[PDB]
């Protein structure tokens, strides 16, 4: 019974807060599906990503940069907080942030 | 400045996989952000991957995410280096390296102590 | 492979049929759980599968209270509210029948 | 509609083994189709199938996530792919046919059915 998220994206708006007492760098990850046909449709989407811890947060509030491409683990986390948002939970040794470093 | 110590290296195939460590002296190896780099003939040292101290944050060379992965297991000091699907462009000396500051960069620039390096032959 | 990639493994409720944009697909409810400490979490996603062949198949053999494996992209669709879900559709998705006893 | 399984023998434990079951006719694209098997002296019993648009599938418990079963009607052929074997998985591995394009757990619900393979797995 498990819950695994996997995605590759641009990042934008990060921004360190809490929530319940928790540290938290949270940022918008934008992925973007070509589709797979032999016309030229092409799907975009938005999905909010949120790093706990008081290391893992601030890791990621110091390295990861507006515009930066990463790679998320994490696990799809529904918040009622009928109305759900969906979220994406990462912290080790779970999830984790990769930095995708090009040219 | 910390001792690091690179091992595994050898002699490989194409399409081989091969496991590298980096043992770290003493202490403080818990507070340390960890990272690989490697030289290739007729070229300059080049970032391969880095890893935050907690360690969530891993950095990867976009040529090499998919084949690379490291990580770590602070119960033995130690970081490592799977490398999959291996070819000969991926021949040359791979070193790691620490930075103190617990974040790994993809710059030389930012890492306090380097190990010596380990060879990776892949005879093609 | 893929850009966008989500696997749950759960129960299923709430089967139903219908139309979205007149595209055919059959939907239900997957709920995941994960699990002095304890951390017992709930999450009832909800599953689209897309496809004139695939959403029949699904319609006629999942049934309430199956356990799924499933495999897709997550989207957000609104209309002022934005609705969270999980879109299953080959050659990229799947939903993956497991029989127990 | 014909149908023959190709791919058994004997191999090691703890190896992986694909097997393969082409289907005669132009009706395949139309088949749900399964894997089933049976150790000397047991009971056949169910494995896996594939819908006909290939978007569900169904698992034995036990025996998911070490095996996956997929599809490529341009050969007009359905593959199962073993991950890591046990001396357990030693049986005669038959290949099935839904001409209502469902694929079942049910043996009895499948119209067409293959000669079957043998895979033999060592230790024991």
């Amino acid at each position: 019974s498990v819950n695994s998220v996997t995605l590759v994206g641009v990042v934008h708006d990060i921004q360190s807060g809490f929530v319940y007492e928790d540290a938290v760098t949270q940022f918008t990850l934008t992925t973007t599906s070509i589709d797979t046909t032999h016309e030229v449709v092409v799907e975009k989407d938005h999905h909010t990503i949120r790093c706990f811890g008081e290391l893992f947060s601030a890791e990621v509030k110091q390295k990861v940069k507006e515009g930066n491409v990463v790679c998320v683990n994490g696990r799809l986390r529904l918040s009622p907080q009928h109305f759900y948002f969906p979220y994406i939970q990462v912290q080790p040794p779970h999830g984790q942030v990769a930095v995708i470093h090009g040219d | 400045q910390v001792q690091l110590q690179e091992s595994g290296g050898g002699l490989v195939q194409a399409g081989d996989s091969l496991r590298l460590s980096c043992v770290a002296s003493g202490r403080a190896f818990s507070s340390y952000g960890m990272g690989w780099f490697r030289q290739a003939p007729g070229k300059e040292r080049a970032f391969v991957a880095a890893i935050s101290r907690s360690g969530g944050l891993t950095q990867y060379a976009e040529s090499l995410k998919g084949r690379f992965a490291i990580s770590r297991d602070n119960a033995k000091n130690t970081v490592y280096l799977q490398m999959g699907s291996l070819k000969p462009e991926d021949t040359a000396v791979y070193y790691c390296a620490g930075d103190l500051y617990g974040l790994g960069s993809h710059m030389e620039n930012e890492y306090d102590s380097w190990g010596q390096g380990t060879q990776v032959t892949v005879s093609s």
